[PDB]
């Protein structure tokens, strides 16, 4: 009621406070990565609250404050959509990007501009949240290109690398292709429609959204990776390891299938973009998984565990299963990003160095950080009552039982082989035992923090994907007999 | 700067109209134009003997 | 020799003469009372006062008036039924048809 | 500060004018030879062969190190074409 | 404190104000020569009170 | 090759400006290079009497 | 729109008749922009002789816009003038001559049959 | 450039709390105006149809 | 400093005619 | 509308007398505080334009202009005082007063309320701004940047000129509001076209479209860095304010005929774009980006069209503040490394920090990226042409697909990557750029806040 | 209230009055509650002050009213003076048509999340009333290019009069 309507937003408030804080200059730079760091840890805090509010209740909302035109038959308001989509999505950003915070605290130790790194992160989830919250599709695409730029930035933080800023232009180059499928589609919106509010458009139950499906569907296949527009991704995780298992892991990346969850009611009036989802959505999990089979650095194979998974969500919302590949959108933030945890840590730990050459057999001084790596790449190939299980697990049953494109079928399960070989691949090159690495033994995760927030994702990646799977109201379909095969 | 100017300003002195030149500038500079303003007249006069008779639909686009 | 020229000039930097300066003219005492009188008005009551005078101008088409002035007009109509909008504005009965 | 010798001029015709261009541009007249006389304005600019600055030695003494380009030396009328940055020439495996 | 010298060297900045309030009087003038329908705006046709004697200046 | 140099920098400057300066240049010196001789200007207002005269025939 | 009006006295700047009308105001803003037309005159002197432009005597800026806002003034009568004659005559000759001015017929826009063209 | 952005900030707020302040008062002193009909024999003068009273005010002087 | 005409650029005048 | 004119016009000999270094000073604040009563004509009566005389009217197309070009003379005028501190003091004056009479001669042409007026002041834009390119320019070919701008706005102004005059001929009256009232079909006679023509092609002149913009970039690169962001700025707009006008008597004749002249942007603004990848200059880089711009808002003018004419409107203020905004950085670059070469010096970020935080935002806002006013006001054309012809936002996507291509390229080839190591007299930013770029950006939001003001007419 | 049901539609209220079927507290509610104490009770008392603040100096305002004046139908051709009132006349009636299709806009906008899942069926007859507020809106104003003017609209409903008895008359042959 009230509170739920005050606080779902307060919780955009309070990260909104350190950005002018920021802008005040007065802060002093070293306290602002813990003052950041503490910022979202809150804001993560007051999310639960709308969260357990609405499984209490069962409810969603929409919130249309002070608007800004009143152009003809357009009046655009800053209108927020926090629905159950919305609410149920975002506790679990918020707690991903402050685990990765203190992470980046840990990581990024060595660098003059620690501070506004973490302040840029904070401004990359403000637009993030704020697009996840949006029903008139202005504040869709504010928050598409505010993401899309701030990722741009983030991949260039190294502005003296050649290949960072080469790899930026890239990722915007490709997301701006699919920002030219958001144009066409809000164009159609407003020709159409003329209006921009989400709700205002699944009200009128336009039953054919051709150009709007297709314009939806060019804009998800540029922000989430798909074939033609995938190798955005596998240039974006060149940026620094924070940004690469934050952003390029499980937020922004995950944004394009977002979108399409949240114009589903659209979506499965027609079925056609269905079967082309299905069929990109395959064709990328062919395409990296197959790359990521031999890759020789843990940042890429990993990256492309991301992209092909997203192709999973795409799959998932061609069969008609919106609030499916939710769920995984959600244990996607706790898993993936987990393992580009450890990614990142080994990357520390050993001479800031990526490549799946050169291990130093780091079981034995690695521990903590194999355990998770294992249970991280379980997850990813459907480790039962794991996230995994309420995952790509419930996905391949459902696309196995659902009438859906054959060779989709076929190439989801070479896809799970895929995904099981290279998160074995990292098993059996990092940890297997033979060391090779620089006469000085620097692989060690002794720092604190770094422990502290490995294990606040861990917890997650191995309690959350069930302390959220069956606490949700029934919303997909419950097949429960099949073929045992 | 020999390069700025040969990128610059050197081209026209130096220009000839050779065949060659004036058939690839015309090319595309009536290629691209005429083509372009072909298929918008097309899709253009399509809509216009598609709305005299009422076939295209007007419903919600009020807002046009 | 070919001409009776002076060379190209050294372009001097203020601050390189005169530290603390602003880039605003040669002696220092004006280079900060240009500080002032720009980052008077141009900042000041013209970019801050002028943005509540933009912000607190008088209605505007009089869309607030506008607002306010069509809520009792479609309670009017639909007390009898007619609704909000209508076919036509100019009402066909006073103008006549040709032929 | 400048003469007329290191300013792009006329097309090449006789070995003395490809002597004169091959000065201009500050590489031998052996090697210098022009781009067609298709009418691009091309006159005296050698058709610098189109390679990037990929293939080049990033260990060299480049005094342009971001772009691996040196001090004075004739650049390709597309330089900016085969930068790091932009498309390289730098060979594929097949 | 040199007054004079003052009003020699910065006189200026007083012209342009003045000006501007000229400017006021201006359109304040040009109204008076433009007051064809003194009261006759047929939306505006109010009736002329007692105690005032115009509609506008 | 095809934005520019070829399209800016040789075709729309020769088209517009070029040509028509051109053309300026190649009708100012047929225009203004008459050596000074009397006769051929005086015969200069003979042709036109006439072409006034009789062969537009202004009067008619 | 003249030189062939009846009664027309030859080399005389403002005739009897003109009287009739306002005499332009000694405010006239066209009178005073030619008494500031004046000052450029006076200004520009100055500059050519290299003296000083402000404040170079006086007494020469005086006649310069002295003269220059008075021959505007005899200027401003003998245009009042024609413009009054121009729209004199005018009506005179459509009065005397009906039928070459038809009393043309207003009709409303309600019975006109313009057609709107659909600009998309 | 610190030197900037401290008389950049200096001078936005230099006339910044005035205004706000300003605004916030009448916002806490007189607020909004509330409806009312006809005004009989009164004629509403031009600054009365508004409804905010700074909006009121910018109407009174140069209006 | 700009650019100002050099020698030749008054030259091209010159020459009675200048075109 | 005596009330902000007088004060400019009679502004003139405050600068022309006062102390040879007080002028800068004396005219810097009085054109802020002229620019403050500019403001006070962003009131808009309903639909009425705000009259103000039989010659003098504005209504809020004209507003956002107006306070515009108050706004800019202090811009361009502090940023003099750099290329202009060595100069003669007389001359200082005269550079000051072709600054004053050129912001005098535009918010004249604004608040023209009959049109061969308008089309008066509309030419005597040319002669401040012929004379501050010619006089004050830096390189050489300066004097055919003035011949190419002087001769290409004149060979299109005067056929509007024989049209104006044959309107008042025929109509009756040329003031605005008449024509508009009095307004008839311009029937498809085969005079009309060429009536069309004439009052079309001369607003087109000082637009760049494709084919006929050789004047912009040949006359911005080498105009007088002050001088050149008015050019790029205001006088690219007085003819969209033309053709906003102009329109209305120009139906429905203009349906079909537009046709060309309307693919010729699209194509066109693409080729500006696709032309805009490959520039050896910042400066041509910039001017290319902006013809690109104006093509967008002359195909937002001539679908005729509520939505294009507010995307329009909106467009000619963002692009304007952000052409002018880029040309400062260029100018403050060039003048620190006294050349105009695109990859002369990159990485400048590492020299100067703030400098490539305003680039950033500068780019941004040439991005046309949400919510600012570039994107609201690209987004009004892309629903309108959308409306229009369907695929038009195939080859409008291209140009919101190459403008981005372009402006972070400039980025990365200028302020990222690393400072090239033969330059060493980059001395820390001088306050007086970073503070005009701060005038110039932050404003650009705060407008932003309010789209109204300068959303249209039509609102 | 300011506002009301007959222009400002809003269905009646409706509440589960949640009955646990477990003994563990109801946190929900708590944490409301709590929320009321430290955070709802201090705006409200705080706006308590502003309340009787502004009834201690209370000002008002009037709609400001217009009148009905000769519209082009009525309006004499070459007629400036009618010409021009007829034009704003018209102008703020297509004002009045833009404001009172925002208000249907907003009304069905929130009724379908008001309504539910179940919006389909019962914010149709309001998307009832806002297919037929568009169609006429089409009728009124549509398509009048961008210098759209009373003259030009009303030349506009002459194609539609002229359409409807055109139709009319093939009807009756
Ligand atoms: C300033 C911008 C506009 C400039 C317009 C011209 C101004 C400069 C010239 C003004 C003075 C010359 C003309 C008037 C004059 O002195 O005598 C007029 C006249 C001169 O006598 P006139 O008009 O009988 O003889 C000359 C006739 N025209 C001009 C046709 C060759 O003085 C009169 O009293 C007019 C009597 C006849 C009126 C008809």
């Amino acid at each position: 009621m009230n509170p739920f309507a005050s606080l779902t937003l307060t919780t955009l408030i309070i990260l909104t406070i350190p950005i002018m804080m920021s802008n005040s200059n007065i802060y002093k730079t070293n306290l602002y990565p813990n003052y950041v760091k503490t910022t979202v840890s809150y804001a993560f805090t007051l999310s639960l609250v709308p969260l357990l509010m609405f499984m209490h209740t069962g409810q969603e909302m929409i919130i249309s404050n002070w608007h800004w035109m009143t152009l003809q038959t357009v009046e655009l308001s800053l209108s927020f959509k926090m629905d159950y989509f919305s609410v149920m999505f975002i506790p679990v950003a918020l707690f991903v990007t402050w685990s990765i915070m203190e992470f980046s605290m840990w990581y990024m130790h060595s660098d003059p501009f620690i501070n506004r790194f973490f302040k840029y992160l904070v401004l990359f989830l403000i637009t993030m949240m704020i697009l996840v919250t949006a029903n008139n599709l202005f504040q869709l695409f504010i928050g598409w290109e505010g993401v899309g730029i701030m990722s741009f930035l983030l991949i260039g933080w190294w502005h003296g690398r050649t290949d960072a800023n080469t790899a930026a232009l890239q990722a915007i180059l490709y997301n701006r292709i699919g920002d030219i499928g958001f144009v066409l589609s809000m164009a159609w919106f407003l020709t159409h429609s003329n209006a921009w509010d989400l709700q205002q458009i699944f009200m009128l139950n336009n039953e054919c959204p051709n150009m709007p499906l297709i314009g939806l569907l060019l804009a998800a296949a540029g922000k989430s990776a798909q074939f033609g527009l995938h190798p955005w991704l596998p240039s974006a995780m060149e940026g620094p390891t924070p940004v690469s298992a934050l952003l390029h892991s499980s937020t922004m990346v995950v944004a394009g299938v977002f979108l399409l969850i949240r114009f589903y009611p659209l979506m499965e009036t027609n079925k056609l973009v269905q079967t082309m989802t299905l069929c990109l959505g395959a064709i990328t999990t062919l395409f990296t998984a197959l790359c990521a089979i031999t890759q020789n650095d843990i940042k890429k194979i990993v990256a492309f565990s991301t992209s092909s998974q997203l192709g999973l969500m795409m799959v998932t919302i061609g069969i008609n299963q919106p609030h499916l590949a939710f769920l995984h959108i959600c244990m996607h933030a706790f898993f993936k990003a987990m393992l580009f945890m450890c990614s990142g840590s080994i990357i520390h730990s050993l001479n800031d160095e990526q490549d799946i050459r050169k291990m130093g057999g780091l079981y034995k001084a690695m521990p903590f950080t194999t355990t998770a790596l294992i249970i991280g790449s379980l997850a990813l190939t459907g480790m039962p009552y794991l996230t995994g299980f309420y995952s790509k697990d419930l996905i391949i049953e459902a696309v196995n039982m659902s009438y859906t494109n054959a060779w989709a079928l076929l190439m989801t399960l070479i896809a799970t082989s895929l995904t099981a070989a290279y998160s074995t691949r990292i098993i059996f090159f990092a940890f297997l035992g033979k060391p090779r690495f620089p006469p000085l033994v620097l692989i060690n995760e002794n720092n604190p923090l770094l422990i502290n927030s490995i294990k606040r994702l861990l917890i997650g990646s191995i309690f959350a994907g069930f302390i959220i799977s069956n606490n949700i109201p029934p919303m997909t379909v419950p097949n429960t007999t099949m073929p045992l095969y | 700067i020999r390069w700025t100017y040969a990128r610059s300003a050197n081209i026209y002195p130096n220009f000839r109209p050779t065949p060659k030149t004036s058939l690839l500038g015309a090319l595309f500079g009536i290629g691209p134009l005429f083509f372009w303003y072909y298929v918008f007249k097309t899709d253009r006069d399509k809509k216009e003997k598609l709305i005299q008779e009422g076939k295209l639909d007007q419903t919600f686009n009020i807002s046009y | 020799i070919r001409l009776q020229e002076d060379p190209d000039p050294e372009d001097e930097n203020l601050y390189e003469k005169n530290p603390d300066s602003h880039g605003y003219d040669k002696d220092p005492i004006v280079d900060l009372w240009n500080m002032r009188v720009v980052f008077f008005f141009g900042f000041s009551i013209v970019l801050v006062l002028g943005s509540t005078f933009v912000a607190y101008l008088p209605d505007y088409r009089m869309q607030e008036w506008a607002r306010r002035e069509a809520e009792r007009l479609v309670k009017y109509r639909e007390a009898n039924g007619l609704p909000l909008m209508e076919s036509n504005c100019f009402d066909p009965n006073k103008i006549q048809l040709p032929e | 500060h400048v003469t007329k010798d290191m300013f792009p001029g006329p097309y090449p015709k006789t070995p003395e004018e490809r002597a004169a261009a091959a000065k201009k541009y500050n590489m031998r007249v052996e090697d210098y030879e022009p781009y067609p006389d298709d009418g691009m304005g091309y006159g005296d600019y050698p058709k610098l062969p189109d390679r990037s600055q990929q293939e080049r030695d990033p260990w060299y003494d480049w005094d342009h190190p971001d772009l691996r380009l040196n001090w004075g030396e004739p650049i390709h009328w597309d330089l900016d074409m085969y930068i790091r940055n932009r498309v390289d020439t730098s060979p594929t495996p097949v | 404190m040199n007054v004079l010298q003052i009003v020699r060297d910065h006189w200026v900045h007083i012209l342009v104000p003045v000006g501007f309030v000229f400017g006021c009087y201006l359109d304040r003038r040009s109204d008076e020569k433009l007051t064809a329908f003194r009261n006759k705006s047929l939306l505006f046709k109010r009736e002329l009170r007692p105690n005032e004697e115009v509609t506008w200046k | 090759k095809s934005a520019s140099s070829l399209l800016d920098l040789i075709w729309l400057e020769t088209i517009l400006p070029k040509t028509t300066s051109f053309i300026q240049m190649k009708m100012s010196i047929m225009v203004s290079n008459q050596k000074g001789l009397i006769k051929l200007y005086f015969l200069s207002f003979l042709i036109t009497i006439m072409i006034s005269m009789t062969l537009f025939n202004y009067h008619e | 729109m003249m030189s062939g009006r009846p009664g027309r006295v030859p080399l005389q700047f403002l005739p009897n008749e003109a009287r009739s009308l306002p005499p332009p105001k000694l405010t006239d803003p066209r009178l005073v922009y030619m008494g500031f037309l004046g000052y450029c005159s006076g200004l520009i002197d100055n500059a050519i002789r290299r003296r000083p432009v402000v404040s170079a005597g006086l007494h020469r800026q005086l006649l310069y816009v002295t003269s220059f806002v008075f021959f505007g003034y005899y200027l401003l009568k003998r245009q009042d003038y024609m413009y009054a004659l121009r729209d004199h005559d005018m009506f005179a000759y459509v009065k005397s001559h009906p039928e070459d001015f038809p009393e043309k017929d207003k009709k409303t826009y309600g019975e006109i049959l313009e057609e709107f063209h659909p600009v998309r | 450039d610190r030197r900037f952005l401290k008389l950049m900030r200096f001078y936005i707020l230099l006339t910044g709390i005035p205004v706000a302040i300003g605004i916030t008062l009448v916002n806490v002193f007189i607020g909004e105006a509330e409806l009312a009909d006809i005004p009989e024999g009164y004629v509403p003068e031009h600054w009365e149809y508004f409804k905010h009273p700074i909006s009121r005010w910018i109407a009174r002087t140069f209006y | 400093r700009q650019w100002q005409p050099d020698v030749e650029w008054a030259e091209q005048f010159g020459g009675a005619v200048m075109y | 509308m005596l009330k902000i004119i007088i004060p400019t016009t009679m502004l003139l000999p405050m600068t022309w007398m006062s102390k040879h270094n007080m002028i800068w000073i004396n005219a810097t604040v009085h054109s802020l505080l002229i620019s403050l009563i500019s403001l006070s004509l962003l009131n808009q009566l309903g639909e009425n334009s705000l009259n103000f005389s039989l010659t003098f009217f504005s209504d809020s197309l004209s507003a956002p202009l107006l306070v515009l070009t108050t706004w800019l003379l202090p811009l361009m005028l502090m940023a003099s005082q750099s290329h202009l501190s060595k100069e003669t003091t007389t001359r200082k004056k005269l550079y000051i007063t072709m600054l004053i009479l050129l912001q005098l001669f535009l918010i004249m042409t604004f608040t023209a309320t009959e049109l061969i007026l308008f089309y008066i002041l509309f030419e005597a834009t040319l002669v401040p701004t012929l004379i501050i390119i010619t006089r004050w320019g830096n390189q050489t070919e300066r004097l055919n940047a003035g011949l190419y701008f002087l001769f290409y706005t004149l060979a299109g102004s005067l056929p509007l000129l024989v049209a104006l005059v044959y309107i008042q001929n025929t109509t009756g009256s040329l003031n605005f509001l008449i024509i508009h009232y009095w307004s008839h079909p311009l029937s498809n006679s085969w005079s009309n076209i060429f009536m069309w023509l004439a009052c079309i092609m001369a607003f087109m002149v000082k637009m760049p479209l494709y084919g006929l913009h050789l004047w912009l970039p040949k006359a911005h690169v080498e105009a007088p860095i002050a001088g050149s962001m008015v050019l790029a700025a205001v006088l690219l707009k007085l003819g969209g304010y033309g053709m906003m006008r102009i329109t209305t008597i120009l139906n429905p004749l203009t349906n079909y005929m537009a046709y060309p002249f309307l693919m010729l942007s699209m194509w066109g603004m693409i080729m500006t774009s696709s032309i805009c990848l490959r520039q050896t200059d910042l400066k041509s880089l910039i001017a290319y980006s902006s013809v690109s711009h104006m093509a967008l808002v002359i195909v937002a003018i001539m679908i005729q069209t509520p939505w294009s004419f507010m995307g329009a409107t909106a467009l000619m203020i963002a692009h304007g503040l952000t052409s002018s905004m880029l040309f400062c950085l260029a100018n403050t670059n060039y003048e620190r490394v006294h050349s105009r070469t695109m990859i002369l010096a990159r990485g400048l970020q590492t020299l100067l920090p703030l400098m490539a935080t305003w680039w950033l935002m500068a780019s941004l806002t040439n991005l046309a990226l949400p919510p600012s006013i570039n994107l609201i006001g690209e987004l009004f054309i892309i629903t309108a042409s959308f409306s229009w012809s369907n695929i038009t936002i195939i080859l409008m996507g291209m140009n919101m697909m190459i403008t981005a291509l372009y402006s972070l390229y400039m980025l990365i080839t200028t302020q990222r990557g690393k400072y090239t190591h033969h330059i060493n007299n980059i001395k820390a930013s001088f306050t007086r750029e970073n503070a005009l770029m701060a005038l110039h950006i932050l404003p650009l939001l705060l407008l932003t806040l309010n789209p109204k003001m300068i959303l249209g007419p039509l609102y | 209230d300011s506002w009301d049901k007959d222009v400002y539609p809003e269905p009646p209220r409706r509440t589960p009055a949640p009955a646990p079927q477990t003994s563990l507290p109801n946190p929900v509610t708590y944490l409301t509650k709590i929320f009321d104490l430290l955070v709802d009770r201090p705006v409200t008392l705080a706006r308590e002050f502003i309340e009787q603040q502004h009834a201690k100096n209370r000002y008002y305002y009037y709609h400001r009213e217009f009148r009905r004046v000769p519209d082009i139908t009525e309006c004499e051709e070459k007629d400036i003076l009618c010409m021009f009132e007829a034009e704003m006349q018209w102008r703020r009636d297509y004002k009045v048509d833009q404001e009172i299709v925002n208000i249907i806009q907003e009304r069905l906008k929130a009724c379908q999340q008001r309504e539910g899942e179940s919006y389909r069926q019962n914010c149709a007859k309001e998307l009832e009333q806002f297919t037929q507020v568009s169609k006429a809106f089409q009728d009124r104003y549509s398509d009048l290019g961008a210098h759209y003017s009373a003259r030009k609209c009303l030349a506009k409903q002459k194609q539609r009069m002229l359409a409807e008895r055109k139709a009319a008359k093939e009807a009756a042959a």
